[PDB]
């Protein structure tokens, strides 16, 4: 039965060298970020002025079809550069510099990881990108700049072809995820840790990418609570650090010896963003 | 694969 700290010395060690990550929502509350499953007060009432009957209907094509302002309304409060990394993206960023990141795979669409310098090549953005949009009507693809002025400024971006409704590339329930996805083949049996920050492991495939790891190696979940299939088929070798996902990482950190890399690194990248 | 949940 594996401890935080038994973790922490199997980096130390370097026993575990090849780093899986996945991560959510959790990560990016922080941030600042509004989480749409539990929306404040400003953004509440902004998308119920266009009677979102309930928040999975942002990310449902059915809704999107009959009234998208919902969405463009959430997507005007995810523009690239409006928020700042916290302490878990410089954490994970701190993974990839040392050398141990394998790919982080995200559920997030708020481009944090990105911006906290954790290469694209490490990345999987597994629910999609505002980096491109697509016609619903026509399916023709544009640079998600082209529809930018227009979101910023509260107006549906319309197709230049047929008119309909440009829609950004994040994946909505019932479409396919982006083909970079697909890294998971080769990633997940190369992995010798997985580590889970921050998400409620509900939305699928996703959440099932934490059984695609080999069972020697240990799976630590950071999160507030036990979820998913970590919670319905433990294995032997998995850890669960249950709490705020911040004060998590920052426990991790300090086992690691890491808590001076992690303030230079802050200040560092506090000193870029400002 | 395509993105579901609940189930
Ligand atoms: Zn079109």
């Amino acid at each position: 039965k594996l401890s935080l700290q038994d973790v922490a010395e199997l980096i130390r060690a370097r026993a575990c060298q090849r780093v899986v990550v996945m991560v959510g929502a959790g990560i990016s509350t922080p941030s600042g970020i509004p989480d749409f499953r539990s929306p404040g007060s400003g953004l509440y009432s902004n998308l119920q002025q266009y009677d979102l009957p309930y928040p999975e209907a942002i990310f449902e094509l059915p809704f999107f079809f009959h009234n998208p302002k919902p969405f463009f309304t959430l997507a005007k409060e995810l523009y690239p550069g409006n928020y700042k990394p916290n302490v878990t993206h410089y954490f994970l960023r701190l993974l990839h510099d040392k050398g141990l990141l394998l790919r982080l795979y995200t559920q997030n669409i708020d481009g944090l990881e990105r911006v906290s310098g954790i290469p694209a090549s490490k990345l999987v953005e597994a629910h999609g990108t505002f980096a491109s949009a697509t016609c619903t009507v026509c399916q023709r693809p544009f640079p998600g700049e082209d529809i930018r002025a227009d979101v910023m400024a509260d107006r549906v971006p319309r197709c230049p072809v047929c008119t309909g409704v440009v829609k950004p590339d994040i994946v909505f329930f019932g479409e396919p995820l982006p083909q970079r996805f697909l890294l998971h083949v080769v990633d997940f049996p190369m992995a010798d840790l997985l580590l889970i920050l921050g998400t409620s492991l509900e939305v699928e495939p996703f959440a099932s990418l934490t059984e695609a790891v080999r069972s020697s190696v240990p799976r630590l979940l950071i999160n507030r609570d036990l979820v998913g299939p970590l919670a319905w088929h433990p294995r032997s070798r998995d850890v669960a650090q249950l709490g705020d996902v911040v004060h998590g990482v920052e426990s991790l950190v300090e086992l690691l010896g890491w808590t001076e890399e992690m303030r230079d690194l802050v200040q560092r990248e506090t000193g870029k963003l400002d | 694969a395509r993105k579901s949940t609940g189930g």
